[PDB]
């Protein structure tokens, strides 16, 4: 009866409510259509109070809230976006990889392809806010477990099997990227004070 | 007595085994039903105990 | 060039995705807002493959997949579905809440109040099929496992003070006459195959 969306954006808008992010890097055909169809899309999403912001230098799609431009309501609240804190190990970690991240902008420039880093890096470096918690083994399958919940939001890459990982450029969109910097520098000098 | 109720969990599921094999059929619970006589009466132990 | 959706039909498609199914019941304010629009529902819902569903006759909303223009494919491959697909044992409990529902609904007529249940008669329901362990203790957590993972589906609300449940009357269009004979077919195919 009625004309149907068509099956490619269909798919796209889909997947991208699925994940929360698209990546040229990964998917090359997806991407590429909802650049070409953008006002299609922000209409299909328009209705539900979702809508995407386009990052042309990274070459990353993300849904975010499109509600009203500072209403009463100064901050955003949401039916379908369940806001979420993450807990403290978590938060470190984020915020280690965020550093990784803009340090490595800063020298091979914005949208650079990200240097691979080995888990065995990472580790004294989670060592220096938690201490050991007693055997490598424990911190390595911390560390691993970490990796894997953080893939879930799409921040890194799964391990390879040499066992690095990449920095995926969602990481730069983050809600309010002060915060990590703030409680990173501030455990990283309480260390010092108590030491 | 631990026997009796042995007896009684066991004349319950040999009446709703039945009730679900007879896919098709009535009779066999309004003639039941309609009689207000213990439904799950077993005599060879619940008429001697009680 | 900019038209939203009018606001009061975007919360109640929000609201209706967010819980999956919506009643008179509860929610009558949004509710009635679908049941007077259902084409603008049903062509927001249209990109991401769900379609609305309607029962004037209760008062029960649902969304269901689709498979226009992309027919076959499984239901539950769908990329938004978010929940695993049906369990046979819960299938069995499905079967019995829907037989007390046909009981109640014949007896009292269709969509007269609510249709309740005490959780004593469903004890020794599945007591002939799952098994006896002699501990009413256990056959009572087993019992309370399957109705919680059933509230996953919608189809019961949780025991209440009076260890009572509500059969929530979407229960009457997930276990119709094509689904339940398609379901017969694949129990009596597996019959077959066990002999």
């Amino acid at each position: 009866s009625e004309t149907r969306t068509l099956q490619k954006i269909r798919e796209a808008t889909q997947e991208l409510l699925k994940y929360g992010l698209l990546e040229e890097a990964s998917k090359p055909n997806l991407y590429r259509i909802v650049l070409s169809h953008p006002e299609e899309v922000t209409r299909i999403l328009e209705p539900l109070d979702l809508d995407i912001g386009i990052d042309e230098i990274r070459g990353l799609l993300y849904v975010k809230v499109r509600l009203d431009e500072t209403p009463a309501q100064d901050e955003w609240a949401h039916p379908l976006v369940r806001r979420q804190r993450l807990n403290l190990e978590q938060s470190l970690l984020v915020a280690i990889l965020r550093q990784h991240f803009v340090a490595w902008e800063q020298e091979s420039g914005t949208g650079a392809s990200q240097a691979q880093i080995a888990i065995d890096d990472l580790l004294p470096q989670l060592q220096i806010y938690l201490g050991d918690p007693g055997s490598e083994s424990k911190e390595r399958t911390r560390l691993l477990t970490l990796l894997d919940q953080l893939k879930g939001h799409g921040l890194v890459t799964s391990p390879d099997a040499h066992e690095r990982i990449v920095i995926r450029p969602i990481i730069a969109h983050l809600a309010d990227p002060i915060n990590l910097q703030a409680l990173l520098a501030w455990l990283r000098e309480q260390i010092a004070q108590q030491t | 007595f631990r026997r009796v109720e042995d007896s009684w969990r066991e004349a319950d599921r040999a009446l709703r085994q039945s009730i679900i094999g007879e896919q098709y059929h009535r009779g066999d619970i309004v003639e039941r039903l309609l009689n207000d006589q213990d439904a799950l009466l077993n005599t060879p132990e619940g008429r001697v105990f009680d």
